């Protein structure tokens, strides 16, 4: 029925777990550590912030357009 | 230990498995003791280590070496410091008597003996021999009176204790001639604890703070032999309780009275708590800020006295509800502060005009500006200023941790007071497991509620 | 001073009493019920 | 005259970890406090030994 | 099948849980979101 | 206006006298249970 | 009375139950002796003549101390206090009068008076008497004389006398005919002499340490506890303060 | 033989057979919560204006000078006054005593004086019905809200003017100029009261829908539900099985309370200890601990300050700053 | 940092100490 | 500061105060450790 304590006190679920969950930690450390995160969720890094042309917060101000004028207003 | 279906207590409430067996109750007691001195041991290695000399004690936020500097180690005149080693001192002792401590319960709380009344019947003591629980009384009372009495002999004879009050700034005073008139010792007692009284907050110099430790250590001395040679009376025992659950909740409602008291004093006073150490309270800081302003504006070429503010009310001075010259402003409402650095500019008036306008002087006046930087106002995070403030100063007053973490800590303890006394009342009367289904009290009056 | 008042405000006054009249009531209240109480003992 | 004191504090503190460690360890043990008598009073004499000895170092450091 | 005790399996999963948000709380006050 | 705060004083007192001697007066055998 | 907790089988030893059961106290241990609590660490007690032999010397010393430790803290105390002693301090009391400077015997309340015996003659008398007095110690027998208790008491006193316990001339006050309180004496005769042994030992370290008398340690010490002990009179001189 | 006057009157007090049990904690909560409920009604219709700061500048707060339900309120203590305590006889006349703000003090010491012997009652009926003691702990934590905000709060800033007004709108003003110093959407403690009165609801509405719904069929379509329900009787109302089984296949099995004791224990726990928390978040703002501080606190690698949402709550906390009293401050440090 | 090296195997070692002892006494023997 | 004697110790001085919340939590791990009985 495996009413969680069996599970939990077995080392035949206890040799997968101890690779996978660190594998997946791996993985999430290096999701963000090599700059993917930025990269799939658009998110700026600390440097990129500001650019050169604006010195303040961006504004979306239109809407049908959006996709391009957000893409000048990116950092690149 | 036990478990469940021997003593009826689950693990949740495991302590009171050790209700009735004094043994136990006596290692836990002597382990908690271990943990107490190991706190103040551990803390005050930590603050040592992490002390900083050319800062003052309340920017760098410790709580310990106050209290230790309080009593005269290591400081001198003006509150600077010139030796940590007094506070390394009492660290290392209390770590060591921590670990004496701490063996001692542990060994108790093991292998020692389950109940002492059958082979040490000096120690043995069941919860309604009251003859025997005023004896324990009596020994803690003479062990009380003797530690107060050792404060007193600590600031007669053993270097004294810092007087903020001392001319130029407050410096290490050895108490001469304290006040040992019952009059005016317990007229703190019998005050009002409202403002322009504040209770025994309000006392305001070391003569009468060792005037009345020298009479509470004499009378808790003499109450310790009066509980030793005498037994309850019948109308105390008619009035009282007498389990060890009701004995925890009279402690619990004591400790918490104490723990009101004393976040009171961390607040207010500033004498037994003094401002070079614990940083400005609340109304110093503000009349501080008020006084910086006043001799600013003084020294700008403006009237003070004249020159009113926006309501016609006074800006720098104006009058109390009494008729004393205070500072103008919401300070108002701090009128009754009194500090080392107002009283040489107070008169018989309040504040002196003249003497506000020829008798400064330059030390008062950097005191109140550091006090006006340092005000007790930050958040949690230990950001200075109020919660506009910019994430930019890493300070919050020790007085303003010490007074949330005990009022915080009394008011628990009321509550637990409240449901010891309860469970004590009930087990003493039998029904506090609930209601026996076959006589239940409701049934046996009448309707109509 | 254009009116009277009783100045009772500060000074540490014992249980706020300023004329003894008040401190005489506490004491003839609390041990007029102590004698009540007192005089119906032995009871229950 | 500073270095045999750190020795003495750090040995020190070896003698009260294996204290904290293996006196709950005797006490709690199976009659293991019956045997363990000597060794529990020799780690005890040494902890308090090299605690007189800090003390008395650090007049001399 | 029950080889390793419970009470020890959650005794390191609450000690890696503590620690984990002690490094969250170290991470307050160093690097992004420091305001230093 | 003294004597308003004399007969303040005679209730409170009055009231806070009750309140004592009562809790003196045996409270616990007014107990509806066993003991 | 009250004599369960000092003799017999349960008693109080050197360590309480929980440290020391009564299965490894010494067989020859038996709570017989005054004062036994159990105590050997190590193996000197062999058997029970030995441990008797032993207690002779152990009472010897336990009466000599008692003396001793009187005898050095009441002279040093009055000569601090403003008596006229000249050498009060027990470590140099004998250099004092090397080359005649005679010492003071001050007899309270009434004392203050010279003392004119030169060293040779003081300790001429003092070892034909201590001589004599040991000789009548260790044989048992004393020609004649008279005590508040026996009058004028012959030579066949001393005869079937206790060992180390010797009633009648020696017992004056006597409170010690009841055999009760004349156990329950013993034990607080012995506790008080091991009490004063390990004194007079305190006496000669605190003197080699410090050199000073022990009523001045003690009255330093209670005028300044952490300004003045053990561990300030061992750093020499001073601290550099650690701000 | 209970012939005696007091013996009487004590039998009397502890009668379990009044209609409301008065008791020795009732006899102070009676006449001192009579007199705070006296003074209030007479003080909310006919009150004269309060100068709360004073400044001089009075606050009306009574229906008899222009105010209405929701901005009626009994005005706070002027703040010339602070912690002195201002009875009527250590005013000179009744006209000050009113313009002072006086029955301010006088409402909120009796109503303190009253809550606690309301608790004590609440214990004293408990134990004279031979019932478990611990409703007046459940009680202590309204009771400590009060009087946080009501004397706790008016001790650690020093006045009594700082108090929560005794209204409507006054409460509101207090919460905004609250928010103000002390940040207390920010504070952990405000969060866990927060999350405590929403679990409260939510765990009230989990209790009752799941009694009311598991209640056993006694009655017709055509007559009320609560008529199945018999006043006095042993036998149970609901399938407390049934209602186990539905919260267990509704949100968790192994994490639902399957005993009715664990249950309404936690029901009772639950608000009461995180009101606990947030009267002591109050009383620690008293001291001025505040909420959390999170004002420029992203900051990109050239140093430029990045606002967040704590900035916009800090641009509001300004607003409320800059506005709070508007004539009492003549310094720019609020440190009162 | 030398100090945090030697910040982490102390905290590490005490807080070790406390399951080393529960683990110890629960497998040599019991009376726990 | 530390004295200079004790410098090296700073680092087992900081871990110190934590020991009591570690006390009360080892007291969960013992209750754990009897199955909560
Ligand atoms: C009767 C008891 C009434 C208690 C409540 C009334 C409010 C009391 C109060 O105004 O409290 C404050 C007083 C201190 O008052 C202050 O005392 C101060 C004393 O300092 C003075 O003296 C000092 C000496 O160094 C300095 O010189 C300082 O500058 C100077 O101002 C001043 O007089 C202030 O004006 C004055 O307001 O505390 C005290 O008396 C200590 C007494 C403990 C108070 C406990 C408060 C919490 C109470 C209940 C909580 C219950 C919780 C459970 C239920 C819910
Ligand atoms: C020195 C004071 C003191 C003492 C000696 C006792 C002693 C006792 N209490 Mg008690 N209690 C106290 C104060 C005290 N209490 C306080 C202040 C409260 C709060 C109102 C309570 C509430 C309370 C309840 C509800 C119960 C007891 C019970 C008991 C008995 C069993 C305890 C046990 O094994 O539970 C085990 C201990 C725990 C499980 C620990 C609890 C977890 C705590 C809450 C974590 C909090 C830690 C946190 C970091 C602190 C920060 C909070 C704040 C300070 C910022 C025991 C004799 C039980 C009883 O009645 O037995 C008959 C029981 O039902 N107590
Ligand atoms: C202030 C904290 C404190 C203290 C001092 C105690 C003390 C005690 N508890 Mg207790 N307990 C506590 C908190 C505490 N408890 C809390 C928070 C809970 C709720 C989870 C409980 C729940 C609880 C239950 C259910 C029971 C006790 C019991 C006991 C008693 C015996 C335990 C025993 O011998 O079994 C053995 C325990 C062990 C073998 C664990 C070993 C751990 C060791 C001792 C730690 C020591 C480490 C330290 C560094 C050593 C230094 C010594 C020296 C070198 C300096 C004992 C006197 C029992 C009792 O009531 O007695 C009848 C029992 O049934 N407690
Ligand atoms: C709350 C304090 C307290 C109390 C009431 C007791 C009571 C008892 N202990 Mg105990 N003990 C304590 C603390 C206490 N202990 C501490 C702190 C330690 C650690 C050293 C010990 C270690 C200990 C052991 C190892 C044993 C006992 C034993 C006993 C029992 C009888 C024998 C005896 O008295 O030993 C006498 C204890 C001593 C001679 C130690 C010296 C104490 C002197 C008198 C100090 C003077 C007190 C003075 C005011 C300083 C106090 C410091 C203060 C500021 C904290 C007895 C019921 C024995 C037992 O369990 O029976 C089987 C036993 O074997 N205790
Ligand atoms: C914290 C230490 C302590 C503790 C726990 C106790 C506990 C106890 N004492 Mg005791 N006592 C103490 C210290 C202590 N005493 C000291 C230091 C002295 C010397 C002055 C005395 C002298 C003393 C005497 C002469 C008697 C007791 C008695 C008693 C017992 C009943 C008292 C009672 O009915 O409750 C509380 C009492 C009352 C509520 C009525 C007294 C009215 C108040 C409290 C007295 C002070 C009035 C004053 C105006 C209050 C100002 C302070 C207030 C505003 C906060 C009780 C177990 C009685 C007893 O049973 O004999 C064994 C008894 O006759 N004590
Ligand atoms: C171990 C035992 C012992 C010894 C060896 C000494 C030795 C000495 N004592 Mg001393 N003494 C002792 C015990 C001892 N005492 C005790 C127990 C007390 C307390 C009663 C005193 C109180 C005492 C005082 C007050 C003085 C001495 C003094 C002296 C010194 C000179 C004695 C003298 O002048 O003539 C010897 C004494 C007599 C001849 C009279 C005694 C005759 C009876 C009947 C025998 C001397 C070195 C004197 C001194 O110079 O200070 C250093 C001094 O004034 N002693
Ligand atoms: C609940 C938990 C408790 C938590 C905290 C308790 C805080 C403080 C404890 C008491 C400290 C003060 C003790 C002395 C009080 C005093 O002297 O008051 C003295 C004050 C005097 O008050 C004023 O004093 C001024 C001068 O100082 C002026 O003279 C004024 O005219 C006068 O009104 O009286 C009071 O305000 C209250 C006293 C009466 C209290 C009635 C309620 C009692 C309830 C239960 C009693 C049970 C027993
Ligand atoms: C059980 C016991 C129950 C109740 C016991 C109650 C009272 C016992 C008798 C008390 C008698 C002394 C108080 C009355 C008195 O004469 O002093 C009354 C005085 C009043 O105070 C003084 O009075 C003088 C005039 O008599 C002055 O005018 C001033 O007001 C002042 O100096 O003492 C006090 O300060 C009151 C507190 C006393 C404690
Ligand atoms: C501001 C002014 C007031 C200041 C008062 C401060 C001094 C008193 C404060 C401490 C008193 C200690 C109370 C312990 C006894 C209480 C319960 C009791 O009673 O114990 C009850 C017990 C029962 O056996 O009796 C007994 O032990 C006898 C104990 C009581 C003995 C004292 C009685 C004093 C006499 C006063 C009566 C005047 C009576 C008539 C007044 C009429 C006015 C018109
Ligand atoms: C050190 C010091 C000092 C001193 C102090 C003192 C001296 C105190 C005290 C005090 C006192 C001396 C007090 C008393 C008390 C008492 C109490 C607090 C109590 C109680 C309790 C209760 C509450 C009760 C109740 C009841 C009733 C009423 C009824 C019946 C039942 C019973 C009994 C339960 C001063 C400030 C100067 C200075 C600084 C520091
Ligand atoms: C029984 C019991 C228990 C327990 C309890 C307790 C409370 C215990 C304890 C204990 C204790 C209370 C301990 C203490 C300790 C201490 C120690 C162990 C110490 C030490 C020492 C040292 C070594 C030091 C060093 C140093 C110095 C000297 C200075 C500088 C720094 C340093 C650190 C280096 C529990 C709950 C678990 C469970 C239940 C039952
Ligand atoms: O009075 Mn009510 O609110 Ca407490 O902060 Mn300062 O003062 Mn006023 O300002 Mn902000
Ligand atoms: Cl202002
Ligand atoms: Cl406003």
């Amino acid at each position: 029925e495996r009413p969680f304590s069996d599970i939990l006190t077995s080392i035949r679920y206890w040799v997968i777990h101890s690779i996978t969950v660190p594998s997946l930690f791996i993985a999430g450390w290096l999701f963000v550590s090599t700059g993917l995160a930025y990269d799939v969720f658009g998110s700026p890094r600390p440097n990129e912030y500001f650019t050169e042309d604006r010195q303040d917060a961006p504004l979306i101000t239109d809407r049908f357009n959006a996709l391009e004028q957000v893409k000048k207003l990116s950092a690149q | 230990g036990r478990d469940q279906e021997t003593t009826g207590f689950a693990w949740w409430a495991g302590n009171a498995r050790l209700i009735n067996l004094s043994g136990k109750l006596l290692g836990a007691h002597v382990a908690h003791a271990g943990l107490i001195v190991f706190w103040a041991g551990a803390m005050n290695l930590f603050e040592v280590s992490h002390f900083v000399p050319e800062k003052p004690m309340y920017e760098q936020g410790l709580i310990l070496l106050p209290h230790i500097a309080t009593l005269g180690y290591g400081v001198g005149p003006g509150g600077e410091v010139l030796d940590t080693f007094p506070y390394f001192v009492s660290g290392v002792l209390h770590l060591i008597s921590s670990a004496v401590l701490g063996f001692g319960g542990v060994y108790h709380s093991l292998i020692g003996p389950e109940t002492l009344e059958e082979s040490y019947p000096f120690f043995g003591y069941v919860w309604k021999d009251k003859n025997k629980m005023t004896n324990i009384l009596g020994y803690h009372l003479i062990i009380l009176g003797c530690g107060a009495w050792l404060l007193v002999l600590k600031a007669l004879y053993f270097g004294g204790v810092y007087d903020t009050w001392a001319p130029g700034g407050g410096d290490v005073r050895i108490i001469s001639n304290p006040t040992t008139n019952a009059a005016i010792i317990f007229g703190y007692i019998v005050k009002s604890p409202f403002g322009g009284d504040g209770w025994i907050v309000s006392v305001d110099n070391l003569e009468d703070i060792i005037g009345g430790h020298i009479w509470i250590g004499t009378l808790c001395i003499l109450g310790g032999i009066w509980h030793i040679y005498t037994t309850p009376w019948p109308w105390a025992r008619r009035a009282f309780v007498w389990s060890g659950e009701a004995y925890l909740s009279y402690s619990l409602a004591a400790v918490s009275l104490m723990g009101f008291t004393a976040c009171c004093f961390a607040w207010f006073n500033n004498t037994a708590y003094p401002s070079e150490f614990y940083g400005p309270t609340g109304p110093e800081a503000s009349q501080a800020q008020a006084f910086t302003f006043l001799v600013r504006d003084q020294r700008l070429g403006a009237n003070v006295a004249s020159a009113q503010g926006p309501t016609g009310l006074g800006k720098y001075l104006m009058r109390s509800p009494t008729g004393e010259i205070i500072f103008g402003g919401e300070t108002m409402r701090f009128w009754d502060f009194r500090g080392p650095w107002v009283e040489p500019l107070r008169g018989p008036s309040g504040l002196d005009l003249v003497k506000l306008k020829n008798d400064i002087q330059p030390w008062q006046e950097r005191r109140a500006a550091e006090y006006m930087t340092h005000a007790p106002l930050g958040s949690l995070n230990s950001v200075g200023g109020v919660a506009t403030e910019i994430n930019a100063v890493n300070f919050v007053s020790p007085r303003s941790w010490l007074a949330t973490s005990h009022f915080c800590l009394g008011f628990f303890f009321f509550v637990g007071h409240l449901w010891h006394a309860g469970r004590a009342r009930a087990a003493a009367a039998g029904f506090e497991k609930g209601i026996d289904r076959v006589d239940e009290p409701v049934l046996s009056m009448r309707p109509l509620d | 001073l254009v009116d009277d008042r009783m100045n009772g405000d500060g000074t540490g006054l014992p249980f706020g009493v300023n004329d003894g009249i008040l401190g005489w009531v506490i004491a003839g209240t609390l041990g007029t019920i102590w004698a009540i109480y007192f005089v119906s003992q032995k009871d229950l | 005259m500073t270095s045999i004191l750190q020795i003495a504090l750090l040995g020190l503190v070896l003698v009260s970890f294996a204290l904290v460690v293996g006196v709950p360890v005797v006490f709690a043990s199976p009659n293991g406090w019956t045997e363990n008598k000597g060794v529990v009073f020799s780690g005890l004499s040494v902890w308090f030994l090299l605690v007189f000895a800090v003390g008395v170092f650090n007049s001399f450091a | 099948i029950g080889r390793i005790p419970l009470w020890l399996v959650g005794t390191v999963v609450g000690l890696l849980a503590i620690g984990l948000l002690a490094i969250f709380f170290y991470g307050s006050y160093v690097g992004l979101g420091s305001s230093l | 206006m003294l004597t308003l705060k004399i007969f303040v004083y005679t209730v409170v007192t009055f009231f806070v006298g009750l309140f004592i001697f009562g809790f003196l007066s045996n409270d616990p055998s007014r107990n509806p249970g066993k003991g | 009375p009250d004599l369960e907790k000092w003799y017999g089988p349960d008693r109080k030893l050197f360590l309480p139950g929980g440290l020391l059961d009564r299965d490894d106290v010494p067989e020859y241990l038996n709570g017989e002796l005054a004062g036994d609590y159990g105590y050997d660490p190590l193996g000197l007690g062999k058997d029970e003549e030995q441990v008797e032999k032993y207690r002779a010397n152990e009472l010897l010393h336990a009466r000599w101390a008692m003396l001793a430790a009187a005898g050095i803290i009441i002279p040093e105390g009055l000569q601090a206090n403003g008596a006229d002693i000249k050498g009060g301090t027990w470590f140099e009391t004998g250099a004092e009068m090397l080359n005649g400077g005679t010492l003071n015997y001050f007899a309270v309340p009434f004392g203050v008076v010279q003392n004119p015996l030169p060293l040779a003659a003081v300790t001429l008398i003092e070892i034909v008497l201590l001589g004599a007095v040991e000789k009548f110690r260790v044989d048992g027998t004393g020609p004649a004389g008279f005590s508040p208790g026996v009058g004028k008491f012959d030579s066949d006193i001393f005869d079937g006398l206790d060992k180390l316990y010797p009633g009648g001339p020696f017992d004056p006050l006597n409170l010690a005919d009841d055999p009760e309180v004349f156990a329950e004496l013993q034990v607080k005769e012995i506790k008080n002499g091991r009490l004063a042994m390990i004194a007079v030992l305190a006496f000669a370290i605190q003197s080699y340490v410090t050199g000073e008398g022990p009523y001045a340690n003690i009255t330093k010490h209670l005028s300044d506890p952490f300004g003045y002990n053990l561990l300030t009179v061992l750093q020499g001189d001073d601290r550099v303060p650690t701000l | 033989e209970n012939t005696s006057l007091w013996a009487r009157f004590c039998e009397w007090i502890t009668s379990t057979e009044n209609r409301l049990y008065i008791g020795w904690f009732g006899v102070i909560m009676i006449p001192t919560l009579l007199t705070a409920i006296s003074v209030y009604i007479i003080a909310f219709i006919a009150a004269p204006p309060v100068d709360i700061d004073g400044i001089r500048e009075p606050v009306s707060g009574s229906l008899l000078y222009g105010n209405n339900i929701i901005t009626g309120a009994v005005v706070p203590t002027s703040n010339a006054i602070g912690l002195h305590f201002y009875p009527i006889w250590e005013a000179a006349s009744l006209d000050e005593w009113l313009y002072n703000g006086g029955p301010y003090q006088l409402v909120v010491c009796h109503f303190f004086l009253g809550v606690c012997c309301y608790m004590g009652r609440e214990w004293e009926l408990s134990y004279r019905l031979g019932m478990r003691p611990w409703i007046a702990v459940a009680y202590s934590a309204p009771v400590a809200a009060a009087t946080a905000v009501f004397i706790i709060y008016p001790i650690g800033q020093g006045s009594f003017s700082d108090g929560m007004p005794l209204g409507i709108s006054g409460t509101f003003n207090f919460m905004i100029v609250f928010q103000a110093e002390h940040n207390i959407l920010m504070h952990p403690f405000h969060m866990f009261g927060v999350a405590g009165v929403f679990g409260g609801s939510l765990f009230s509405a989990m209790h009752g829908s799941l009694v009311t719904s598991s209640l056993i069929r006694e009655t017709t379509e055509n007559e009320s539900a609560n008529a199945g329900y018999k006043f006095g009787q042993e036998e149970e109302t609901y399938n407390i099985v049934a209602a186990h089984g539905y919260f267990g296949r509704l949100i968790f099995q192994y994490a639902s309370f399957n005993n009715s004791r664990s249950l309404h224990f936690f029901l009772a726990v639950w608000p009461v200890v995180c009101i606990w928390l947030t009267a002591l978040g109050i009383s620690t703002m008293a001291f001025n601990l505040n909420g959390f501080n999170f004002n420029q606190s992203v900051v990109d690698s050239n140093g430029r300050v990045l606002n967040t949402w704590a900035d916009i709550i800090n641009r509001a906390n300004l607003g409320m700053e800059v506005m709070h009293e508007r004539n009492a401050h003549n310094f720019p440090l609020d440190l009162a | 940092s030398l100090t945090l090296i030697l910040q982490l195997v102390a905290l590490f070692a005490v807080v070790a100490a406390g399951p080393l002892v529960v683990v110890l006494l629960s497998v040599r023997g019991g009376n726990l | 500061k530390l004295p200079e004697a004790y410098a090296p110790f700073s680092p087992i001085v900081d871990v110190l105060p934590i020991i009591p919340v570690l006390f009360i939590l080892l007291a969960f791990v013992w209750q754990a450790s009897v199955s909560f009985r």
